[PDB]
C-alpha cells in the first residue's frame, strides 16, 4: 500500500544502526508475538527479512490488566536518527474555538501503520523474535510505535491527504491533532453526516479508518483536562489534596493544579505556595507550609467549590480584557465578548524584582493578556482598567524605562489603582535637611545608621548583623522616622537611591515597607545624592560621625 | 546563473533552530500572501518532516503593502566565509539604497537550503504552521551580498570609473554611497546610479549627512543662583566626569558648601569656584585621549530615555570609552510614544553604526522584553536585525548625559 509517499529519512552523520540484542522472553510471549506478526506481516506493516541484516532492536509483549499488545524499544534508534520538524506541541485553547453548529470527533485507528516508512531506513528497524532453542527476524514497513519520526510524518502525511478534501470542501473546518480529527461545520444535520462520510471514505481511499459506528465520542468531549460541551467549555474537577506534611514534589502538583484552574476559575492565588517552592532542593524534603500559603489554599478550596464555565469565540464581537487587583502583588483578570460571559480567566503574581509598585505590575499584566490574546485569537483586546488616565500617564512618562500603553477606558472598580505617594522634583524650602549615611562592619556584621541635620540635630542608631546596604537603607528609614511631614534627605548610596527613586508600594524586604510606609505618611519628601569621601558639607559630618565611629 | 555557490557552515556546527514568533491574524494573512506568490515565482518551496530548522518571519511595512522581513540572525552566526571604507563618514552627504531585490536573480546552493527553513505560524495552534525553504539568495542572510559581490562588483564598475571621488559601500541588503557635492549633484548622481541599477535589472524600490556627526561634549548648567543641591548636583557631575577627563577638579567648588547647610539655601559663586568650573567647562571641550576603535571586540550601544521625546546613546566597546555618542528627538504630534521613539532610535543608531565602522552594534534595550518582542516590528523599517539585550541602569545615568 504505497498511495502516500514516504519522507526521506537519514540518520545522524558518522552513526550507524541499533545492534541492542533481544532479551530472552518467556514461551507464551514468544507465541503472541509470532502471530501478531503474522497478522503484520499478512497486512503488509512488516516483513520477513534476509540474515544479513545487522541490525536488531529488542522486542516485547504485555496485556495490561483481553487483548496483546506488541511493544518496541525504540530508544537506540531514536536516538540514532535525525531530527524532524517538531511535532506540535502546542494544543489548541477551547476558548479560542469558534461556536459551530455541529461537530464531529474521528479517531484514526492504527494511525501510524497506515503510513509507508522510507525503504532505505527500514533496515534499521530490524527485530527478533526469539526461537526456544537459541529466530524469526523481521522489519517495519510502516512508522513503527515509539520511533522518533512516527508522528511528525505521521502528521505531514494527513495533511497531505486533507488537502483535496478541505479544498473540495471550505464550509467545512478540520482541526488535526495526533491521532484525532476534530470536524466542525454550520450545514444541517444530515447533509453534515454526509460530509462526514465523505470525508470517512476519502480517508478509507488512502488507508485510513474511522469509526464505523455512530461516532464513539458524544458531548460533552473530556480532552487534555478540558470538558468541552456543545455551547461552552470549563476545565475537568480539580481535586486539591489535603496533607499534614508537605513534600516539594506534592507543593508542585498542587500549584500545577492551581495553575490549570485559574484559566477558568477567577481569584486563584499561587503566590505564597510558589513562595514556599523557593527551595529548589530535592522533591523528596518536606517542606513547612507559611500562614499565608494555609491561608491561600483555603481561599483557592473556597473558589474551587463552585462551578464554572467559559464560552467560545466570536469572530463579529469585540474582545475585551478587565483586570482587578487581588492584593499583595497579586491580580486576576477576565476575557470575555459578553460582560459576563468569560472566554477565560488568568492571574499574574510575579514581582521580577525584590521592589515594585501597583502601576508596574498592572502594566506588565496587560502585557501577559497582550501576548495570550495574539496567541489565542490572533488579535489584541480592548482594556477595561481600574487606573485614570492621570495616575497611568505621570507613571509612564516619569518612568525612565520605555512602555507600551494601550487604548483603555477607566473603569471604578475599587481597589483602584493609584500612586500611593510621590517623591518632589525639586528640593524643599522650609524643610529640614537630614544627611544620612550607614556604616557595617563586613566582618563582625555589626553596624550603624545615623543623621545629621541643619538644625544642628545629630543621631547614631546600632544595629546588628547587617550590611552596608541595609544600613544606608536603615539611615533613610532614620531620616524618615525623625521628621516632620516635609524633609529633605542627602545620602552617599547608589544603592539606596536606586531603590527609592524606583518608588515602590510592595516589597519583599520589611525594612523597605517600613520605609514605604513612612513616605507614604509624609507629604513632601525630596531624595537627594552626593559622591563619597568628596568633603561636600554636612555628608562628611555623617560619614566621620558614623563610618569610623 | 546555473552554477550555484557552495555554501558551508562552521565545522561542528548545526543549522538554526529558532522559536516562530505567534503573530496576529493581519500579519499572517500577509505573510500566505507573499509566501503564495514567492511560491508561484520559484523563490521558495514546501518542505517536509524531515526539516528540522526553522528562523523566525515578520510582516512589516517598509508603503501601504506588507513586506517580509526574515530573521536570519541565528543563521548569520552559524554561518561565514568570505571591506570597509574609512572615508564614507567624512563624506557630505550619504545615501541609502535597498538592493536586496538583486539577490532573488541568484539560485541558492542546494544542500544549504534546508537551512533557509522558516514557518508561518496559525493561530491558537489551529493547524501547523506552513513551512517553506529558499531556492534562491534569501534578503537579510550575509552569504547573499558575498556571493552576489561579483555581480555588483560588475554592475557598478562603469559608474566608479565615472565618478571616481564617490564612495559606495555595501552593507547587507543597501548600499551606501557618498559624496562631497552640493545636495542637488548629490541626489541627481543618486538618482543616475539608480537608473544605471535599473537599466541592468537590478530592481531599486534616506539619505544622511555624516559630516555632522559628533561626540558629544559633557554639559553643565548655567546659574544666575546657585543652591546648595545645584552645586550637589553639579560636584557630582564632575565627579563622574573626572573617569573619563582627569584634570576635572572640584575642590574649591565643594568648598561652598563647607557645614551643613539647607538644601534650598541660596551660595552665591565665588571667584576661586568660578574659575574651577570655567576650567571645567574648558576641559570637557576637548575630545578623550586614549579612545580606539577595535575591529576585534563587539560594539555596544547604551541607551536612556529623557522624557520629552528625548533619548540619549553612548556607542562603546569598554566601559567609560565612548567611541560616540547622541542625543535622539522626535516631535511628538501626539501619534508617538515610547516603543516607536526607541525603534526609530535604534534603527538610528544602527545606520551610524554601519556607516562609521561597518557592522551593527549590541544594544542594551531599556525596555521590557517580552514588550519589545510585542510592537518591535510595528515601526521597524530597515531590512536588518541587531543583536539586542534588555536592562535597567536607571540611576545616574539619566542626569548625566542628559
Ligand atoms: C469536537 C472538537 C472541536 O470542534 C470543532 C471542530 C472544528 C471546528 C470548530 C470546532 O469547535 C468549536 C467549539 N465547539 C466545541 C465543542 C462542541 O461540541 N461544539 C463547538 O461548537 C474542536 C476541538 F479543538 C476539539 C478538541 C478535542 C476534542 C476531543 N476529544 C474534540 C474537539
Ligand atoms: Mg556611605
Amino acid at each position: 500500500i504505497s498511495p502516500i509517499e514516504t519522507v526521506p529519512v537519514k540518520l545522524k552523520p558518522g552513526m550507524d544502526g541499533p545492534k541492542v540484542k533481544q532479551w530472552p522472553l518467556t514461551e507464551e510471549k514468544i507465541k503472541a508475538l509470532v502471530e501478531i506478526c503474522t497478522e503484520m506481516e499478512k497486512e503488509g506493516k512488516i516483513s520477513k527479512i534476509g540474515p544479513e541484516n545487522p541490525y536488531n532492536t529488542p522486542v516485547f509483549a504485555i496485556k495490561k490488566k483481553t487483548k496483546w499488545r506488541k511493544l518496541v524499544d525504540f530508544r537506540e534508534l531514536n536516538k540514532r536518527t535525525q531530527d524532524f520538524w517538531e511535532v506540535q506541541l502546542g494544543i489548541p485553547h477551547p476558548a479560542g474555538l469558534k461556536k459551530k453548529k455541529s461537530v464531529t470527533v474521528l479517531d484514526v485507528g492504527d494511525a501510524y501503520f497506515s503510513v509507508p516508512l522510507d525503504e532505505d531506513f527500514r533496515k534499521y528497524t530490524a527485530f527478533t523474535i526469539p526461537s526456544i532453542n537459541n529466530g524469526i527476524r523481521y522489519q517495519y514497513n510502516v512508522l513503527p510505535q515509539g520511533w522518533k519520526g512516527s508522528p511528525a510524518i505521521f502528521q505531514s502525511s494527513m495533511t497531505k491527504i486533507l488537502e483535496p478534501f478541505a479544498a473540495q470542501n471550505p464550509d467545512i473546518v478540520i482541526y488535526q491533532y495526533m491521532d484525532d480529527l476534530y470536524v466542525g461545520s454550520d450545514l444541517e444535520i444530515g447533509q453534515h453526516r454526509t460530509k462526514i462520510e465523505e470525508l470517512r471514505q476519502h480517508l478509507l481511499r488512502w488507508g485510513l479508518t474511522t469509526p464505523d459506528k455512530k461516532h464513539q465520542k458524544e458531548p460533552p468531549f473530556l480532552w487534555m483536562g478540558y470538558e468541552l460541551h456543545p455551547d461552552k467549555w470549563t476545565v475537568q474537577p480539580i481535586v486539591l489534596p489535603e496533607k499534614d506534611s508537605w513534600t516539594v514534589n506534592d507543593i508542585q502538583k498542587l500549584v500545577g493544579k492551581l495553575n490549570w484552574a485559574s484559566q477558568i476559575y477567577p481569584g486563584i492565588k499561587v503566590r505564597q505556595l510558589s513562595k514556599l517552592l523557593r527551595g529548589t532542593k530535592a522533591l523528596t524534603e518536606v517542606i513547612p507550609l507559611t500562614e499565608e500559603a494555609e491561608l491561600e489554599l483555603a481561599e483557592n478550596r473556597e473558589i474551587l467549590k463552585e462551578p464554572v464555565h467559559g464560552v467560545y469565540y466570536d469572530p463579529s464581537k469585540d474582545l475585551i480584557a478587565e483586570i482587578q487587583k487581588q492584593g499583595q502583588g497579586q491580580w486576576t483578570y477576565q476575557i470575555y465578548q459578553e460582560p459576563f460571559k468569560n472566554l477565560k480567566t488568568g492571574k499574574y503574581a510575579r514581582m521580577r524584582g525584590a521592589h515594585t509598585n501597583d502601576v508596574k505590575q498592572l502594566t506588565e499584566a496587560v502585557q501577559k493578556i497582550t501576548t495570550e490574546s495574539i496567541v489565542i485569537w490572533g488579535k489584541t483586546p480592548k482594556f477595561k482598567l481600574p487606573i485614570q488616565k492621570e495616575t497611568w500617564e505621570t507613571w509612564w512618562t516619569e518612568y525612565w524605562q520605555a512602555t507600551w500603553i494601550p487604548e483603555w477606558e477607566f473603569v471604578n472598580t475599587p481597589p483602584l489603582v493609584k500612586l500611593w505617594y510621590q517623591l518632589e522634583k525639586e528640593p524643599i524650602v522650609g524643610a529640614e535637611t537630614f544627611y544620612v549615611d550607614g556604616a557595617a562592619n563586613r566582618e563582625t556584621k555589626l553596624g550603624k545608621a545615623g543623621y545629621v541635620t541643619n538644625k544642628g540635630r545629630q543621631k547614631v542608631v546600632p544595629l546588628t548583623n547587617t550590611t552596608n546596604q541595609k544600613t544606608e537603607l536603615q539611615a533613610i528609614y532614620l531620616a524618615l522616622q525623625d521628621s516632620g511631614l516635609e524633609v529633605n534627605i542627602v545620602t552617599d548610596s547608589q544603592y539606596a537611591l536606586g531603590i527609592i527613586q524606583a518608588q515602590p508600594d510592595k516589597s519583599e524586604s520589611e525594612l523597605v515597607n517600613q520605609i514605604i510606609e513612612q513616605l507614604i505618611k509624609k507629604e513632601k519628601v525630596y531624595l537627594a545624592w552626593v559622591p563619597a569621601h568628596k568633603g561636600i558639607g554636612g555628608n562628611e559630618q555623617v560619614d566621620k560621625l558614623v563610618s569610623a565611629g | 546563473p546555473i552554477e550555484t555557490v557552495p555554501v558551508k557552515l562552521k565545522p561542528g556546527m548545526d543549522g538554526p533552530k529558532v522559536k516562530q514568533w505567534p503573530l496576529t491574524e493581519e500579519k499572517i494573512k500577509a505573510l500566505v500572501e507573499i509566501c503564495t506568490e514567492m511560491e508561484k515565482e520559484g523563490k521558495i518551496s514546501k518542505i517536509g518532516p524531515e526539516n528540522p530548522y526553522n528562523t523566525p518571519v515578520f510582516a512589516i511595512k517598509k508603503s501601504t503593502k506588507w513586506r517580509k522581513l526574515v530573521d536570519f540572525r541565528e543563521l548569520n552566526k552559524r554561518t561565514q566565509d568570505f571591506p570597509h571604507p574609512a572615508g564614507l563618514k567624512k563624506k557630505k552627504s550619504v545615501t541609502v539604497l535597498d538592493v536586496g531585490d538583486a539577490y532573488f536573480s541568484v539560485p541558492l546552493d542546494e544542500d544549504f537550503r534546508k537551512y533557509t527553513a522558516f514557518t508561518i505560524p496559525s493561530i491558537n495552534n489551529e493547524t501547523p504552521g506552513i513551512r517553506y525553504q529558499y531556492n534562491v539568495l534569501p534578503q537579510g542572510w550575509k552569504g547573499s551580498p558575498a556571493i552576489f559581490q561579483s555581480s555588483m562588483t560588475k554592475i557598478l564598475e562603469p559608474f566608479k570609473k565615472q565618478n571616481p571621488d564617490i564612495v559606495i559601500y555595501q552593507y547587507m541588503d543597501d548600499l551606501y554611497v557618498g559624496s562631497d557635492l552640493e545636495i542637488g549633484q548629490h541626489r541627481t548622481k543618486i538618482e543616475e546610479l539608480r537608473q544605471h541599477l535599473l537599466r541592468w535589472g537590478l530592481t531599486t524600490p534616506y539619505e544622511l549627512h555624516p559630516d555632522k556627526w559628533t561626540v558629544q561634549p559633557i554639559v553643565l548648567p548655567e546659574k544666575d543662583s546657585w543652591t546648595v543641591n545645584d552645586i550637589q548636583k553639579l560636584v557630582g557631575k564632575l565627579n563622574w566626569a573626572s573617569q573619563i577627563y582627569p584634570g576635572i577638579k572640584v575642590r574649591q567648588l565643594s568648598k561652598l558648601l563647607r557645614g551643613t547647610k539647607a538644601l534650598t539655601e541660596v551660595i552665591p559663586l565665588t571667584e576661586e569656584a568660578e574659575l574651577e568650573l570655567a576650567e571645567n567647562r574648558e576641559i570637557l571641550k576637548e575630545p578623550v585621549h586614549g579612545v580606539y576603535y577595535d575591529p576585534s571586540k563587539d560594539l555596544i550601544a547604551e541607551i536612556q530615555k529623557q522624557g520629552q521625546g528625548q533619548w540619549t546613546y553612548q556607542i562603546y566597546q569598554e566601559p567609560f570609552k565612548n567611541l560616540k555618542t547622541g542625543k535622539y528627538a522626535r516631535m511628538r504630534g501626539a501619534h508617538t510614544n515610547d516603543v516607536k521613539q526607541l525603534t526609530e532610535a535604534v534603527q538610528k543608531i544602527t545606520t551610524e553604526s554601519i556607516v562609521i565602522w561597518g557592522k551593527t552594534p549590541k544594544f542594551k534595550l531599556p525596555i521590557q522584553k517580552e514588550t519589545w518582542e510585542t510592537w518591535w516590528t510595528e515601526y521597524w523599517q530597515a531590512t536588518w536585525i541587531p543583536e539586542w539585550e534588555f536592562v535597567n541602569t536607571p540611576p545616574l545615568v539619566k542626569l548625566w548625559y542628559q
